[PDB]
């Protein structure tokens, strides 16, 4: 529900990666297959943790505490 | 004048239920997921 | 079979009442000691014969 | 505290590690599924080039 | 007594035994239990 | 000569920290808990994927 | 356990974590494979139940 | 992994593949029955109980 | 003959003994040598798993009907045999008050612990000299009453007067036989919230008149007879303190009142405006 | 050493059932038994037979 | 049926199976925590008294 | 902890992280130091406070 720390197959560290992802994708308009390439991640190993991950600690975030 | 005779169990956002027109933001208030 | 079995044996005159292990009570929270089935209708008999002993 | 990744994968100072060898097939380690043609549907390696054919 | 927070109101409460269940600043009725004080230990396995 | 205790256990083979616990009284007023318990399953070898 | 090849005897060793493990070829008999099927474990309680299991 | 089992990969557990939380909760509730015999919470001990 | 039993260790004999229930081996052993005491203990919980004495006592029940299998010249007998002895029993008189008054605290919307007490507070009496009769409701009318304040629910007469007329008197030499029934066998706090409900008000104004209440109870002013209606002067008393439109016409049907009370009952209170003063 | 098999090889969603292995391993020695019948109870829960 | 034709019994387990191209044909892997708790009853005779009385 | 995370669940993140371990022979198993389970020859403390403003 939140950023894998290392990617799971592969052990490369992939949790300081989300935001610089996030960014890539919005403020630079590229696409996936190319802001993951830039981030480094080049086996899809690796790939998949990004790609694919989905960030629902926003949505929890919502409920006031 | 009018009586009471009963109470009717209620299906979660009906048109008569509390959430049926509530908002996102006010869901997360109620603490219901949106 | 006049040792184990005469015809006039099938009309209930007697009733065996089974023992509790038949029929045990759930003793349950101190007063939920809830009874057997067949203590119930064993008492439902004894009630339905104790009025008809009257009502002669 | 100090371990090694053999206890928890958390010990684990290195990511994938490469590893390949005799980049041509020609110890005839592996045998090559195909189609049609072998050589046109198994993509050469990176190092197929630092081996003459 | 004992602390106490209110669901919605969310005020730390410290009722005792024979005290309403009951929040103050709102009669709310729901009371979580104001989570212990001593550590627990966990492993990053 | 005072009381029989009913308290309940946690499960047998069960165990975990305590997730949260509230306290409110049903509709008639007679006050009663809710306890959560919060535990992780990390895969195993019986396990169904 | 619908022939009498659904039941026969083992002998225990014994393993770390919580499933029983079998050999291959016995699956076949007892008709199981490892989707989650379970299987039951009955031991002897005396000196000559044992013999009829690891004889018979 | 014959016969429907499969390999897992144990570095890939240790690092999250598949873990999971389990929430189980219990409630529990104390009975009046005449105003004269009434349930209790507290915490006994084995002098009174 | 006693018929009993008691579990000592033979082999330790020190004490009354200790010993555990080891239950999910089905033993009992001594705590210090660990002999077996006993064992095959039968199971506590499955028993009531797959499932009133305090009322029904002894003499049992069944509720006895017609199956699927069974015409109409056999299922009306069992309704024209089952009516043979309903009268050896005074228990229609037990259950038909419990039916009764099951009808009476349910059709008045009261919480199911109420209904035992009351279920209890028939039964507790259910026939003195006191009693003798007495219209049969007045106990039902005061053991609900009973039954209603025992469980830490106070409604006032007129409240239950409106569920059953008791002609008010037939009530009252009522309940004192039957408060002095139990305390041989052996709190208008209650009245402020149901009010402001009934008014439709927000909480800080209830809130407060437990405050101005209890204030005004506990130094003085006595201030009352049946002090039913100087509850309700905290409520006019805090109302004003707020400014929300519940004019003292509005107040008196709603809450069936006196306005006299109110004011007279406001005039100690225009004066002692001086220490209810919490924020 | 090379596999002389080619493997297929790739990425795939995989779901993790509800049917963990701890809730499913049971023994049992000597425990309860009913009342009615006196046999071993039933159910994991309970330590059955 | 359900009490004399059958019923439940003691000394058994139950649990999830798995394969094993480890064991032997008659072997059967039982998980050490099972086996602590199924349990069988041994004589004390002299050729196992030390033996028993490690376990003890 | 009043996030919105579970204990374990932040302990596991944190056991991932990867610490700075050049100099990592100079410490040592912590099951061969002799403290009471851990001091500064076996093991290094850190502390994390975070609040939401
Ligand atoms: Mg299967
Ligand atoms: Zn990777
Ligand atoms: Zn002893
Ligand atoms: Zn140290």
């Amino acid at each position: 529900m939140i950023v894998p720390v290392r990617c799971f197959s592969c052990g490369k560290v992939v949790g300081d990666k989300w935001e610089s992802y996030l960014n890539l994708l919005q403020e630079d308009e590229l696409d996936e297959g190319t802001a993951l390439s830039r981030l480094g991640l080049k086996r899809y190993c690796c790939r998949r943790m990004i790609l694919t991950h989905v960030d629902l600690i926003e949505k929890f975030l919502r409920y006031n505490p | 004048g009018k009586v009471f005779i009963g109470r009717l169990p209620i299906m979660l956002r009906s048109k008569n239920c509390y959430l049926s027109e509530a908002t996102e933001s006010d869901l997360y208030k109620l603490k219901e997921c949106p | 079979n006049e040792v184990f079995s005469r015809p006039e044996w099938m009309i209930l005159t007697c009733l065996p009442v089974p023992p509790p292990p038949v029929r045990p009570s759930i003793s349950f929270n101190e007063s939920q000691r809830g009874e057997d089935d067949l203590t119930f209708k064993l008492a439902d008999i004894l009630k339905a014969n104790i009025s008809l002993e009257t009502l002669e | 505290k100090k371990g090694i990744a053999k206890e928890h994968a958390k010990w684990g100072p290195a990511a994938a590690i490469e590893f390949e060898y005799d980049p041509w097939n020609k110890l005839k380690h592996t045998d090559y599924w195909y189609e049609q043609d072998s050589a046109k549907e198994w993509p050469q390696s990176k190092n197929c080039e630092y081996e003459d054919p | 007594t004992l602390k106490y927070i209110c669901a919605e109101c969310s005020s730390k409460l410290s009722l005792s035994r024979t005290d309403a269940v009951r929040c103050k600043d709102c009669g709310h009725r729901i009371l979580l239990k104001a989570r212990t004080k001593r550590l627990v230990q966990f492993e990053a396995r | 000569h005072s009381k029989r205790d009913a308290s309940t256990p946690l499960r047998s083979t069960e165990n975990g920290i305590v997730d949260q616990v509230l306290v409110t009284t049903n509709q008639d007023g007679l006050k009663f808990v809710k306890v959560r318990v919060r535990t992780t399953k990390i895969p195993q070898i019986g396990d169904k994927f | 356990s619908l022939h009498k090849m659904s039941m026969m005897a083992h002998r225990v060793k014994v393993i770390p974590y919580s499933t029983f493990r079998l050999n291959l070829s016995v699956t076949s008999p007892y008709n199981a494979d490892f989707d989650g099927d379970e299987m039951n474990l009955h031991v002897p309680q005396s000196e000559e139940t044992r013999a009829e299991l690891s004889q018979l | 992994n014959q016969e429907d089992s499969m390999i897992m990969n144990q570095s890939s557990i240790d690092r999250g593949l598949f873990r999971s939380l389990f929430f189980r909760s219990y409630m529990d509730q104390e009975k009046k029955y005449g105003m004269s015999i009434t349930e209790t919470f507290e915490k006994p001990q084995r002098t009174n109980t | 003959p006693n018929l009993n039993i008691v579990l000592t260790c033979p082999e330790c004999k020190v004490y009354p003994p200790k010993i555990v229930e080891r239950f999910s081996e089905g033993d009992v052993v001594c705590a210090l040598c660990g002999l077996v005491l006993s064992d095959k203990l039968v199971d506590t919980r499955s028993e009531w798993r797959t499932f009133n004495p305090l009322l029904d006592g002894n003499n049992l029940s069944t509720r006895i009907g017609k199956g699927e299998t069974t015409d109409m010249r056999f299922t009306k007998e069992l309704n024209k045999a089952q009516g043979k002895n309903v009268m050896d029993k005074k228990d229609n008189e037990v259950q038909a008050a419990f039916a009764k008054i099951t009808m009476l605290c349910d059709a008045a919307e009261l919480p199911k612990i109420v209904k035992d007490c009351a279920k209890e507070a028939y039964k507790l009496c259910h026939d003195e000299k006191t009693l003798k009769g007495k219209s049969m409701e007045s106990i039902m009318a005061a053991s609900i009453l009973i039954g209603c304040r025992r469980a830490e629910v106070a409604r006032t007469f007129k409240e239950i007067q409106s569920l059953i007329h008791v002609k008010t008197k037939e009530f009252g030499k009522t309940l004192n036989i039957m408060k002095n029934i139990l305390r041989g066998k052996s709190q208008n706090l209650t009245y402020i919230p149901r009010f402001c409900s009934h008014l439709g008000l927000p909480m800080q104004v209830t809130t407060s008149a437990e405050y101005t209440a209890k204030k005004c109870k506990e130094i003085k002013e006595i201030a009352g007879k049946s002090p039913i209606t100087i509850a309700v002067v905290s409520i006019y008393l805090n109302i004003l303190l707020f400014q929300i439109p519940i004019t003292a016409a509005k107040v008196g049907q709603t809450l069936q009142v006196t306005e006299g009370t109110i004011k007279s009952g406001y005039k100690i209170l225009y004066e002692h405006r001086d220490k209810l003063v919490d924020p | 050493k090379k596999l002389m098999a080619q493997i297929f090889f790739g990425p795939t969603y995989y779901q993790r059932l509800r049917h963990m292995v701890d809730d499913k391993i049971h023994a049992r020695a000597r425990g309860p038994m009913q009342v009615l019948t006196r046999q071993p109870v039933e159910g994991r829960s309970r330590d059955g037979g | 049926r359900g009490n004399l034709m059958g019923k439940r019994v003691d000394f058994s387990a139950r649990t999830v199976i798995s394969g094993d191209p480890n064991l032997e044909l008659d072997q059967v892997g039982v998980p050490k925590s099972i086996a602590k708790t199924l349990t069988y009853p041994e004589v004390v005779t002299p050729y196992n008294i030390d033996r028993l009385t490690q376990l003890v | 902890n009043t996030t919105v995370l579970a204990d374990e669940f932040i302990a596991h993140r944190l056991g991932l992280i990867p610490l700075q371990s050049m100099d990592i022979e100079q410490l040592e198993y912590s099951r061969d130091c002799f403290c009471e389970d851990h001091c500064d020859k076996c093991s290094v403390v850190l502390t994390l406070q975070a609040f939401g403003e």
